[PDB]
């Protein structure tokens, strides 16, 4: 099998509704303050292999 | 502040001290810790740092 084929989306903040979908693969930023008080940083990349 | 092999180590308690007025500042490199979340220390209490 693939080596890093197989991921999993860390996020937190949000409690989501159970058994529904999620497609949007987006990097987590935020842009405001509660990122290292600037814009465009704290921008990791959600899924781990 | 001391060296590597021989830090010091001071006791702390009985303290009221805001977390968030730290983790805003940007005199840090990084600031990432193992569990613990920097937004919700404002809200905890501990017996002993």
């Amino acid at each position: 099998g693939g080596n890093y084929n197989y991921l999993y989306r860390l996020f937190r903040k949000s409690n989501l509704k159970p058994f529904e979908r999620d497609i949007s693969t987006e990097i987590y930023q935020a842009g405001s303050t509660p990122c290292n008080g600037v814009e465009g940083f704290n921008c990791y990349f959600p899924l781990q292999s | 502040f001391a060296s590597v092999y021989a830090w010091n180590r001071k006791r702390i308690s009985n303290c009221v001290a805001d977390y968030s007025v730290l983790y805003n500042s940007a005199s840090f490199s990084t600031f990432k810790c193992y569990g613990v979340s920097p937004t919700k220390l404002n809200d905890l209490c501990f017996t002993n740092v």
